[PDB]
Parts: structure tokens; sequence; C-alpha cells
RNA sequence: CUUCUAGUGAGAAAACAACUGCCCGUACCGUAAACCGACACAGGUAGUCGAGGAGAGUAUCCUAAGGUGAGCGAGCGAACU
RNA sequence: GUAUGAGUAGCGAAAGACAGGUGAGAAUCCUGUCCACCGUAUGACUAAGGUUUCCUGGGGAAGGCUCGUCCGCCCAGGGUUAGUCGGGACCUAAGCCGAGGCCGAUAGGCGUAGGCGAUGGACAACAGGUUGAUAUUCCUGUACCAGUUGUUUUUGUUUGA
RNA sequence: GGAGCUGUAAGUAAGCUAUGAUCCAGAGAUUUCCGAAUGGGGGAACCCAAUAUCUUUUAUAGGAUAUUACUUUUCAGUGAAUACAUAGCUGAUUAGAGGUAGACGCAGAGAACUGAAACAUCUUAGUACCUGCAGGAAGAGAAAGAAAAUUCGAUUCCCUGAGUAGCGGCGAGCGAAACGGGAAGAGCCCAAACCAACAAGCUUGUUGGGGUUGUAGGACUCCGAUAUGGUAGUCUGUUAGUAUAGUUGAAGGAUUUGGAAAAUUCCGCUAAAGAGGGUGAAAGCCCCGUAGACGAAAUGCUGACAACACCUAGGAGGAUCCUGAGUACGGCGGAACACGAGAAAUUCCGUCGGAAUCCGCGGGGACCAUCCCGCAAGGCUAAAUACUCCCUAGUGACCGAUAGUGAACCAGUACCGUGAGGGAAAGGUGAAAAGCACCCCGGAAGGGGAGUGAAAUAGAUCCUGAAACCGUGUGCCUACAACAAGUCAAAGCUCGUUAAUGAGUGAUGGCGUGCCUUUUGUAGAAUGAACCGGCGAGUUACGAUUGCAUGCGAGGUUAAGUC
């Protein structure tokens, strides 16, 4: 996937456009991504999981790769990503700025 | 096969435990092992001295889980008695 | 791992074989019982045997 | 299996002690609710044992050992079958 | 797919009664007592066949012609121990297969040697005990059959057992 | 290739991974048992062996490894009746068995229903089935040919000839070929004469040379050339390309509705990319892609280059020799040729008889003469052609869950049958499980709240949710009535619409025997339908003919095929 785990994106579709946030996990298989704080669901749990409470537990789904856009670290904005390869390695570019990853 | 092939695990039950109490150990063998097999295998693995090997087949044993339908693996159980004047298999 | 064993000797390889072999019978007696905790460890040797009764075949 | 020689032959026999002896089946039903009959079906299903009194008898009636009370019942006590 | 017939036919040979218990719930499950039925069987063993239906603990959706707390049902664990029993490492009958071989548009048909093939022949262990579930299989006691090693004892080593 | 991964498949549990995992492609290792199954046996996936080596035990028992089927080829040794021999036997060696792709090819064997309005000749049909052999294609193929325009020059296949010539109880039907136009193209080897050698028994077999044909060729004898060209050969390399993973690949933000924007509106931008798919609704510019550019360690495939290899002679003479024998051909009996014995050639099978050989032989549809054309009884040969179980990439005025494969889903399954065999049903929550924590009735099931959600009358029997069928509520009517159940007329009561000389119900009165099929005639006591839903019957191809229409018009038009 052009995002990776650990990334800052911005989601620029969904009920959270414009939020931004870390990666949390990556599903490449399903083309999905969790941000932190993004597309958060209250799910109603049993006390099974050693949670003497059962609860209503906040946690964020995942939301599909194509609805966030990687920030670019150097100017905070979001961007598209080329592939440029730097001293032989290849390397994700802003397509904005140039910057890398 | 392989001496240490020859055994695969032992059988822990009520009635493999009262067999331990008269120094007679239950294992589950390859199911193309014959006891003689088996007596050398124990002795080889155990340090042991066996004085019988009782074999038999264990039937393969028709289960499902919800749609589907099948049969456990087959299996064979052998009852190895140690002599008198013997280690006892700690397990 | 495979570098090891391509560095052992033949003699070598197939006592390290015999030791493997033991050692997962052992495992197999732990995990019959509770006395298991590391059940990855048994593909791990499976597969250590494996790698080198494939490099013996390839001498 | 027992004998006979032909062959074969440097070891034999006895007692004693210790020791070795593989694979497959072994559960359960089996004049049946588990088998053959689409059924937990008044049918069919080889062989063995199968007691006592009266009795020729395994007939017959009532019983022993043993097994069972039958997988819809409660009333009413009409026609009709 | 759903009606009508219709809440109708039927609920598949026969005796059950009550007390107590269990349980949300009992004519139907458990226990007890009496009563009743089969008894050349409706008892006890076995072969085939079935293939886990066996035992233990749970369950009451569906199956059970009612009910169900229960089941040959569902769920989870567990259960079949052999030198001597039956079969194989023994023998053959009918029949079958069949090296070569014979015959034949093809395919193949037939058949010798040789094999296979029990329902038959041959063949060494019984009594008691034990588990919830196995027992001539496990255990106790006392045996037998085939063979190996070894000690001892006799006797034969090539006119040689 | 570069960050997660340990399938479906959640859940734990334990782990792996920038020392590069998972994953993708090439190559390789392992690959139990059954199965041709092949050590022997056997009721497939099991049992029991022999030999040799090794292994466990003090030792027997036990374990591992290798070999051990049958037939064929070649070789060697042994070796009967029997003397030599041969046969048998043993060993070694050799290559076969079986399965397919329900397709395509060739061959052996070979129906019936059906058509003929019956039926036997005939037709169905050399079809279906069975069996053998195959190859990627097969078969055919290098003239004893087609012809008679005078000529053509192997074979195959397409168009055309033509529904013609013909065959046919001259019925029903069956039905060519040549010429002409195309696709593709390629020609070559032996036998024999004769020569050299070898061996035995002057010939006679082996070997090598020789030679290959119809305007006759060849031997043989003379001459002259030792070249010139070609190939349908090779796990021979070298090289290129290609197949099997991949890398790169432009351009959008706002505003309105919304749970969500890709939709709306406003300004932009990209395009060798406006194919397509996905993304919370419909995206050229968000993602995967596409246009385009680039990429291969390894292994195949193709093409070139080279190498090696194999073929490749001209002229003149005929004195003599060779040029395919139990053959061609004939009688008898069948069969194939469109041709059914017919006037019947030509081809083939069985049986019997049985030639010539260059002044020779065969054919030109009985047969003969003349003329023309060809040279059998030996072999091989690519391309055009047929088919698709499979693999890759796509397409569709093809299906869209009773459709489309029987099978969108764990289907040749469940189930049925002794067996061959027959053979189903069954897709959809939501954008995302966020799959209803907690509380209440209840033993549970199931509900009511409370929550999630845009929506829960989307709650898992989950999108939509028709009709039959079942039930609750009620506005009107109904217990003196004989009713194909309606329609026409109508009081009363109730209600107020697509605002229309309205709607529901309806006492009462008039008239009035369903629908369909099949019949001279059916309310019919003739047939069909239990009801509801879905599915369910004049189509297509190739020809004939007519009408209409268009183009051209004494002309009209191309077919195959090439791009
Ligand atoms: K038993
Ligand atoms: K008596
Ligand atoms: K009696
Ligand atoms: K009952
Ligand atoms: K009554
Ligand atoms: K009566
Ligand atoms: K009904
Ligand atoms: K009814
Ligand atoms: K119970
Ligand atoms: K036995
Ligand atoms: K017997
Ligand atoms: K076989
Ligand atoms: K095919
Ligand atoms: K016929
Ligand atoms: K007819
Ligand atoms: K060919
Ligand atoms: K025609
Ligand atoms: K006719
Ligand atoms: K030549
Ligand atoms: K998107
Ligand atoms: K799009
Ligand atoms: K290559
Ligand atoms: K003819
Ligand atoms: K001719
Ligand atoms: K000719
Ligand atoms: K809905
Ligand atoms: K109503
Ligand atoms: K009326
Ligand atoms: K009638
Ligand atoms: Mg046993
Ligand atoms: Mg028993
Ligand atoms: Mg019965
Ligand atoms: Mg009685
Ligand atoms: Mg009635
Ligand atoms: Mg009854
Ligand atoms: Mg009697
Ligand atoms: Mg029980
Ligand atoms: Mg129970
Ligand atoms: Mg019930
Ligand atoms: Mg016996
Ligand atoms: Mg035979
Ligand atoms: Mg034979
Ligand atoms: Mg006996
Ligand atoms: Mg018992
Ligand atoms: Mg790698
Ligand atoms: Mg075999
Ligand atoms: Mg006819
Ligand atoms: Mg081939
Ligand atoms: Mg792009
Ligand atoms: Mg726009
Ligand atoms: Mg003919
Ligand atoms: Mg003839
Ligand atoms: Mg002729
Ligand atoms: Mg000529
Ligand atoms: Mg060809
Ligand atoms: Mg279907
Ligand atoms: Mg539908
Ligand atoms: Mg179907
Ligand atoms: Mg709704
Ligand atoms: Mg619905
Ligand atoms: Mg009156
Ligand atoms: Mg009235
Ligand atoms: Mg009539
Ligand atoms: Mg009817």
């Amino acid at each position: 996937m052009f995002v990776k785990k650990g990334d800052k994106v911005k989601v620029i579709t969904g009920k959270d456009k414009n939020k931004e946030g870390v990666v949390l996990a990556a599903f490449p298989k399903q083309d999905k991504v969790i941000v932190e704080g993004v597309n958060v669901v209250k799910k109603h749990q049993k006390p099974n999981q050693a949670a003497p409470q059962g609860g209503i537990l906040e946690v964020e789904a995942p939301i599909h790769v194509s609805n966030v856009m990687v920030i670019d670290p150097s100017n905070g904005e979001a961007t598209k990503v080329a592939f440029k390869e730097v001293d032989g390695k290849k390397v994700r570019v802003s397509k904005k700025t140039g910057e890398v990853l | 096969m392989e001496l240490l092939d020859v055994i695969k695990r032992p059988v822990i039950t009520e009635k493999s435990m009262l067999a331990m109490d008269e120094k007679k150990y239950t294992f589950e063998v390859d199911t193309r092992a014959n006891k003689t097999l088996v007596k050398q295998a124990v002795e080889s693995a155990f340090d042991v001295k066996v004085a019988n090997v009782n074999i038999l087949n264990v039937r393969p044993k028709f289960k499902r889980m919800g749609k589907y339908a099948g049969y456990t693996k087959k299996r064979r159980k052998a009852i190895v008695t140690l002599t008198e004047d013997s280690k006892e298999i700690q397990l | 791992k495979v570098k090891e064993i391509r560095e052992l000797t033949t003699a070598e390889m197939l006592d390290k074989e015999k030791q493997l072999k033991e050692e997962l019978f052992n495992l197999r007696f732990q995990l019959a019982t509770g006395q298991l905790e590391n059940t990855a460890r048994i593909k791990e040797v499976r597969q250590s045997i494996a790698r080198i009764k494939t490099v013996l075949r390839e001498q």
C-alpha cells in the first residue's frame, strides 16, 4: 500500500474528513488502515475479555486506504506520493515538495 | 521408521492413570508399529525394562462441526508394562 | 540455521539431527501433558530437521 | 502327523535357570427400537443353552433363574363395526 | 408456497397403582412397595449385519406418533489390551485366477503347471477376581506349545551319534 | 518485493520479521500407501515372503536398505527326447504394459427406430455403439493422373461447377467429378542390372559402391568435371527476441444536500493516460490501474549466425543387361467408387486360374482399331486442413439465482439404488459488526426498554418483501330466506376524493345456468384447472418462391481469398 504503518496521514473523505493521525495498523489484503482517533466506534462488549464490566468500548475501526493522504512531514500538508530512487534506495517522495517519505 | 518416531505421545486418562499405579504406561504409537518395535523404542527412550506390551487399534471416531462431518484420525494404543526392579517412566 | 548447518560436517550433521529428533520427542510428550509453553518450538525443530536432511541430500 | 531309506552330518540329547513369541478382530445391539423391511414398523433373521409340577414331550397351564409392564392418556359405558 | 378436507382419520397387539424424590414444569424421569406379563422365551450366549448406537457428565432446539427433568437423540470427555480364543504367517473342496500353451475380425474365450479360495481338516490355558465401560486378552494362582542363550549331566564325532 | 506475517477462519495460545519475513516467479530436494502395480497374495489403499548388506538382543523374535512380475529385443552360459543339434532353463541386456481430452484422425466390426405415408430392394447409414492404432495434427501425396481449347504437371483444403451429369421398387430419396478461382506450396529415397570386398558351396549370402526412370531411364562403353548448389539434419555452440515474477507512470480544492460526495455549485489542472475496477451515492485529476517508458538471476520456446552433418555432376553411344510375379489380369462371391450388375469401366477383399516385359505394359467408363497420355505391382515427405481437456489476455444488442454449467454456496455432494446408474435443494444485514453493554418478564426460547446505526418494520429466517393463506380492529349490511353470487334500478347509513353530475355499504326490485377444450349441438350429469407466484409452445441456419423497399439497368452481381 502507498501508506505504511506509523505514517502521519490526513483523512480526505468520511465523517472524520480533515482529521489527522498516525497509522496504528495496516491491512494490505483488505486495503484498509486504522488511524488513531479516527472512525471511532462504540462496541457493546461482554465482560469476557478480562474486562469485568463489559462496558461500551471505544475503538478505531479501519477505513479504506484511498480515503487518506500522507502528511508531508516537512510541510505538514497532505500530498500524493511518487517513487524516486535516492542513493540506490527506492523511497517515497512528496509530489508537492519533493521531500522524502 | 526411527525409534524416536515410533512413540508419539502418552495417554492421560482415568484408565491410564490407574494403569500407572500398576507400573504400566499407555502410549500412542505409529499405526504401523508392532509391539516388538514398541518395546525396543520404549527401552531406548526411557532406559527402563519392559515386561510386556499390549497393543490395540483405536478406530477413527465420527465427529461433526456445523455443516461438516468427518472422522478423527485412527490411533494405535500400546500399554507397556515394566518389569519389577525397573525405573519408572516420569511424565 | 542453514548457514550453521552448511558449516557443520557430515557426522556433526547426523548427530545434530539425532539431538533434534530427541528434542522433538520430548516436545511431543510435554505438549501431551500441559508442560509445554512455547508451542511454536515444535515447528521450529521440525524445520531444523528438514534443513539438515536437505543439506545432507545436496552434499 | 508317523515311518522308510536316499541324502546330510560334528555335534547331539536330558535336566535346570533365565529369556523370546508378530499382524488382524475383541466396545455395544444381536427372535432386535441398534440387522433386512423408507418408521423406535404386529413381518423376516443361521447356530448353542434353554429349569420345576402334572406330562411321552421343547405340547399345554401356572411358575424358577432371569427379563418386562410395550412412548398418548382421562372419562363415558349410545348407534354402528 | 399455502389452502380445503379438519382440529377430522390416526397416535402401530398387552396392567398398572400409589408414596416419596427431582425439577420452572412430571400419568410419562428416578427410588420404593404391591400388582401384572414372558419363561423351548419376551431369559442366557453367540455368527452375520450394523458401525460407536457402549460408559461417564451435561442438554431439552429438532428426532421420540403425547409428555418429558428422559432416550439408541444433541453436547464434552472416555472405552475394545491375546504365543493359547476366531483369522493370517497351516491344508485343501466347489468355484475363481492362470507363466507358457490352444483357439479366435478386434476385444478376447479356454486352459496346463502353479496358485487363490472355508462353510470342512489341522492346531498350545483354565479357574477365580477386577472396571463406569475390556477380558480364555488385564490381575492372582496354576499350566501348556514353539524357540534362543547359558550351567550342568550323559554320547558322537567320518567302522559316523 | 519491502512491512507486516502464522489459509479458509473468528478466537485464544505461542511465535516469525529491515540479519528483509509473509508473499510472487524460475530451478531443485523430499514426495507414506493404493493404483498399469510389477517379489507373492489380495475383498484397492492390506497381508506374507526370498536373497544380500546393515541394525536391536547375551541370543531367538524385531527393524532398515537394495534386488526379486510378465512378455519383446540382443547377448552369454547351461542344456532333453537324440548323436550333433534344437527346444527348454539361468543370467545379463532391450522396450512395452496403463491413463487420457465425453474433441479432432485412420482402421476393424457395425445396428434399429425412422423415411418410403404399409414393406423386403432402398433410406436412417457406414451413422450410433464397440475395438485397435495413433499424432499434434492425422490421413493424402510426387502421375501406369487430369485431359482432348491443346494442353496441364505431387497432395491437401476453400469458392464454383450443381442439386447439374448421373444413381434410384426410375419410387422415397441419394448425388459427383473435371475445367475455372483461391489458401499453401517441395520434393526425395530404395529393389534391380553392374562393381569391390567378405564368407561358404563356377553361384550365393553379407557388406560397401552403383542407380532410380516415360520429351524412357539406368547399367555398360567412351569422353570431362573433380566443382556447383541445396537440406525437410544436430539437445553443437554464439547471438537476438520471447514466455514464466516485476518497476515507473500526469492532473482538485473548495461550496450545497448528506451518516458518507465521487452528486450539486464555483473556479482550476492533466491527458501518448476520458479503457476498466474500487473507494461510505454517479470520480479523467482519492486508490488499483490505463497511455507510455523500463525490467530477468534461473528455466523453456522461437529466430538468426556459425560449426559439424547429409545430399548435389555434363556430354556421346546402344551391342548387350536391368527397370518391383504368384504380381497385373481373368472366372466365381462380396465390397468401394454419387453409379443399387447394370452396357458397365476404375479401386479393394476372399478363392481358384494366371501374363508380358521396351518391337514392352496400363489408362482415356463394356469391347476393338487408331491416336493421345502415362510407367503399377517398393518406401518417405513440411504447408495450406480438423479439434480444444488445459494455460494466458480479452470480447459479447449472451444469463443474471426456477436463468446461466447439474453445480455462483465445501456438487457429481446430500439423497436414491445390490450395481451399472440417477441426482437435488441452497446467493444478497450494514458503508463499517458498530452483530444490541446494562436493566426488566421468563427455566429457556422470545420479547419490552436502554444502546449501535442514516435507517433495527436493516437484528442475523437479516436488501426490497407481491399473491395465495392466516388473524386483529371496524364504517355499512345480515337470523322468512331457494343465491353461476353478478349486473341494472334503489331507500337508508357512513365518509369526503386525481373535485368528478364523488366514494363505501346496501334493505328491496328486474334480468341472469361459470371459464376453457371439443363438438351438429355443452350451464352441462362430456374434458381441464385446489388456490397463488414463477417457468412453460412457430425459432434459427441453408435453399425455393411471392409482395414490399433500395441501388444499378440490357444489364445486375461478386464467391472463396488478400489487407
Ligand atoms: K471383548
Ligand atoms: K415330571
Ligand atoms: K417346560
Ligand atoms: K408412555
Ligand atoms: K360415551
Ligand atoms: K351394533
Ligand atoms: K394439507
Ligand atoms: K384444514
Ligand atoms: K439427561
Ligand atoms: K490367534
Ligand atoms: K473354519
Ligand atoms: K494389483
Ligand atoms: K476435447
Ligand atoms: K429397416
Ligand atoms: K409412414
Ligand atoms: K503424414
Ligand atoms: K447442388
Ligand atoms: K415408393
Ligand atoms: K548414390
Ligand atoms: K476514496
Ligand atoms: K473511477
Ligand atoms: K532466455
Ligand atoms: K463395377
Ligand atoms: K485416362
Ligand atoms: K495418362
Ligand atoms: K431495511
Ligand atoms: K374484515
Ligand atoms: K340482485
Ligand atoms: K366421463
Ligand atoms: Mg490384539
Ligand atoms: Mg463383548
Ligand atoms: Mg420389529
Ligand atoms: Mg404367566
Ligand atoms: Mg368429517
Ligand atoms: Mg403404542
Ligand atoms: Mg411353548
Ligand atoms: Mg447409553
Ligand atoms: Mg446420559
Ligand atoms: Mg414431543
Ligand atoms: Mg485357527
Ligand atoms: Mg482361465
Ligand atoms: Mg498368456
Ligand atoms: Mg486350538
Ligand atoms: Mg460389557
Ligand atoms: Mg529473497
Ligand atoms: Mg505388489
Ligand atoms: Mg415406413
Ligand atoms: Mg506425441
Ligand atoms: Mg498515477
Ligand atoms: Mg467536480
Ligand atoms: Mg455403392
Ligand atoms: Mg480375383
Ligand atoms: Mg484394367
Ligand atoms: Mg508422353
Ligand atoms: Mg501436413
Ligand atoms: Mg441453478
Ligand atoms: Mg430473486
Ligand atoms: Mg439445477
Ligand atoms: Mg420497511
Ligand atoms: Mg426483508
Ligand atoms: Mg313465510
Ligand atoms: Mg329479516
Ligand atoms: Mg357427441
Ligand atoms: Mg379436475
